[PDB]
C-alpha cells in the first residue's frame, strides 16, 4: 500500500548541486513528515532533516543545516531534497523515509506512532571529478545445464541493474558484484544457468540499466555457430 | 552521540544482544527504536518505543532498556536470514533525530564449495578491439577464496582484476574475476585458464580461441 | 498551498503518569487510558506529546491562509450537524470545534 518511490542515481562534479526527490502514495501525505537519511558507503545511517508537507516547515541536523534544503509538494505528493556545494565526502545512498501509525500488538496498547516505518528504495549519488561513462554490454554465449550471461563493461559510476526477459526469468539468475578496476571504471556480470536443451527453443534477453548515464540496453544472448 | 559496537557475532540458534549507549543523557528520556538492513536493501523497522514490535515483525526480536547501564539493547533469538546491519535510533528534542551501527555477523553456518564458470571473449567485443575472459565463482561458504590465471600453462598476473567475496541473497558468497586482453594476446595462445581454490582444493576451467 | 485540518474532537497533550496525564484547553487536566487516545505526533518518553480521542471526525481544505480556511470550515460545520467552541493552532494548522465543558 504505502510506497515511497525515489529518483534515479546520479553523478555530480565537486561544487555542484543535486535536487533528489521522493514520491509518496498509499497514505495521506499531509499527515506525516517526510525525513531524509544518508548512508556513506561502509559507514552508518545519519539523519539529514525533515519536511512537514502541510506547510513549508523544515528542520535539519547540525551538520547539514548549511547546504541542504528539503521541500514538499502536496499537489504531486512529492518531497525533494536539495544539496548545494557538493564534496567528495557526499558520495552516499540517500533515503527518504516516513513515520506511520499502527494499532499496536495487543488489545491494551492502542494506536501507536512508529518512526521511520516506511523507507524509499534509496538513491546512490556519486561525487567525483570524473565524467559519466555508460556501459558496453556483451553476450556471454553458452558453449546438462548451460550457463549464459551478459558482461556489462567499463561504466561509471555505480550502480547497474540487470534483469532477464524483462523480469520474467529469475530462476538460476545471478548478478555479481562489480569489479572496481584499476582505471576507476566498473565492470559487472550477470549469468543465468539454464537447461542446454532450451538453447534453440527459448530466447534469453538481459536488460541492463545504468541510471547515471540514462542508459538502457536489451541484449539477446544466443549460442554461436558450430 | 549514540555509540554502538561496530561488530557483533552469533551462531545459529543462539540469542545475541546488541548495545546502544547514550553519551549525552538518560536512555529513559527518549524512546529507542531499532532497524534491520539486509545487504543491498533499505532499512526496516524492528522495534519502537523501546520494546514494541511493528506489524509483521517476529517475536524473535525484542527490545530492552537497562537504566543502570544507560544502554538500550536489541536481543535477537533463534539466529539464522537474520544476517544484517542493525541500528538504534532516538530523538533529540521536538525536531531532531539521532541514529547509532552494528554489523551482525552469523558464524558457524554450514560450509559450501564454489561453482565456477569461465567465458571466452565475445565476438562482439573482439570486433571492438578488446577481449575479456570472465571467470565467475558463486555459492561458496565461508566468504573467502583465491583465484589465479594462466596463459597456456604459464601464469599471468598483469591484466587481472578480481573482486572480494560478498553474500548473495541465497546465503552463500560470490565473486568474479576478469582477465583483460588484446585480441592478439587472446588469439596468439592455444588456451587460457582460470583456477579457483576455496578449501584445500582447486578447480581448473579453461577456454581456447576455438 | 497550506492544508488545514478541522477536528470535531479535543486535542490532548499527555505525559506519563499505560495511564497518561492529559490536558485540554485554560488547561484542564485528567487521566486517560493509553488505549483511549491516538497519537497526533511522535510519542515522547520525557515530555508531553499531542494526542487525539479515538472518536473523531475530521476534514481538510487548502487555503491562502487560516482566515480563508475558517470560511470553509464554518460552512462545513453548518451543512453538517456540527456545533461547538472553536480554536486554531498554527503549529499544526489545525482548527478544532468542540462542545465541551457544558
Ligand atoms: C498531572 O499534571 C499536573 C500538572 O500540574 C500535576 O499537578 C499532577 O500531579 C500530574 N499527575 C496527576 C496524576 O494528575
Amino acid at each position: 500500500e504505502v510506497q515511497l518511490v525515489q529518483s534515479g542515481a546520479e553523478v555530480k562534479k565537486p561544487g555542484a548541486s543535486m535536487k533528489i526527490s521522493c514520491k509518496a502514495s498509499g497514505y495521506t501525505f499531509t499527515d506525516y513528515s517526510l525525513h531524509w537519511v544518508r548512508q556513506t558507503p561502509g559507514k552508518g545511517l545519519e539523519w539529514m532533516g525533515r519536511v512537514d508537507p502541510e506547510d513549508g516547515e523544515s528542520h535539519y541536523a547540525q551538520k547539514f543545516q548549511d547546504r541542504v534544503t528539503i521541500t514538499a509538494d502536496t499537489s504531486t505528493d512529492t518531497a525533494y531534497m536539495e544539496v548545494r556545494s557538493l564534496r567528495s565526502e557526499d558520495t552516499a545512498m540517500y533515503y527518504c523515509a516516513t513515520d506511520h501509525r499502527e494499532d499496536g500488538p495487543t488489545y491494551f496498547s492502542g494506536v501507536q506512532w512508529v518512526p521511520f516505518r516506511f523507507w524509499g528504495q534509496g538513491v546512490l549519488v556519486t561525487v567525483s571529478s570524473a565524467s559519466t561513462k555508460g556501459p558496453s554490454v556483451f553476450p556471454l554465449a553458452p558453449s546438462g545445464t548451460a550457463a549464459l550471461g551478459c558482461l556489462v563493461k567499463d561504466y561509471f559510476p555505480e550502480p547497474v541493474t540487470v534483469s532477464w526477459n524483462s523480469g520474467a526469468l529469475t530462476s538460476g539468475v545471478h548478478t555479481f558484484p562489480a569489479v572496481l578496476q584499476s582505471s576507476g571504471l566498473y565492470s559487472l556480470s550477470s549469468v543465468v544457468t539454464v537447461p542446454s536443451s532450451s538453447l534453440g527453443t527459448q530466447t534469453y534477453i538481459c536488460n541492463v540499466n545504468h541510471k547515471p548515464s540514462n542508459t538502457k540496453v536489451d541484449k539477446r544472448v544466443e549460442p554461436k555457430s558450430c | 552521540v549514540f555509540t554502538q559496537p561496530h561488530s557483533v557475532s552469533g551462531s545459529p540458534g543462539q540469542t545475541v544482544t546488541i548495545s546502544c549507549t547514550r553519551s549525552s543523557g538518560s536512555i529513559d528520556s527518549e524512546y529507542v527504536q531499532w532497524y534491520q538492513q539486509r545487504p543491498g536493501s533499505a532499512p526496516t523497522t524492528l522495534i519502537y518505543k523501546d520494546n514494541q514490535r511493528p506489524s509483521g515483525v517476529p517475536d524473535r526480536f525484542s527490545g530492552s532498556i537497562d537504566s543502570s547501564s544507560n544502554s538500550a539493547s536489541l536481543a535477537i533469538s533463534g539466529l539464522k536470514e537474520d544476517e544484517a546491519d542493525y541500528y538504534c535510533q532516538s530523538p533529540d528534542g521536538r525536531y531532531n533525530r539521532v541514529f547509532g551501527g552494528t554489523r551482525l555477523t552469523v558464524l558457524g553456518q554450514p560450509k559450501a564449495a564454489p561453482s565456477v564458470t569461465l567465458f571466452p571473449p565475445s565476438s562482439e567485443e573482439l570486433q571492438a578491439n578488446k577481449a575479456t575472459l570472465v571467470c565467475l565463482i558463486s555459492d561458496f561458504y565461508p566468504g573467502a577464496v583465491t583465484v589465479a590465471w594462466k596463459a597456456d600453462s604459464s601464469p599471468v598476473k598483469a591484466g587481472v582484476e578480481t573482486t572480494t567475496p560478498s553474500k548473495q541473497s541465497n546465503n552463500k558468497y560470490a565473486a568474479s574475476s576478469y582477465l583483460s586482453l588484446t585480441p592478439e594476446q587472446w588469439k596468439s595462445h592455444r588456451s587460457y585458464s582460470c583456477q579457483v581454490t576455496h578449501e584445500g582444493s582447486t578447480v581448473e576451467k579453461t577456454v581456447a580461441p576455438t | 498551498m497550506t492544508t488545514f485540518k478541522l477536528a470535531a474532537c479535543v486535542t490532548l497533550e499527555c505525559r506519563q503518569v499505560e495511564i497518561k496525564n492529559c490536558s485540554f484547553n485554560q488547561k484542564v487536566y485528567a487521566l486517560f487510558y493509553r488505549l483511549d487516545i491516538v497519537p497526533l505526533e511522535e510519542e515522547r518518553k520525557g515530555n508531553s506529546s499531542k494526542y487525539r480521542l479515538i472518536n473523531c471526525q475530521t476534514t481538510t481544505t487548502e487555503a491562502v491562509d487560516a482566515a480563508t480556511a475558517a470560511k470553509v470550515f464554518k460552512q462545513y460545520a453548518n451543512d453538517n450537524g456540527i456545533d461547538g467552541e472553536w480554536t486554531y493552532d498554527d503549529a499544526t494548522k489545525t482548527f478544532t470545534v468542540t462542545e465541551g465543558l457544558e
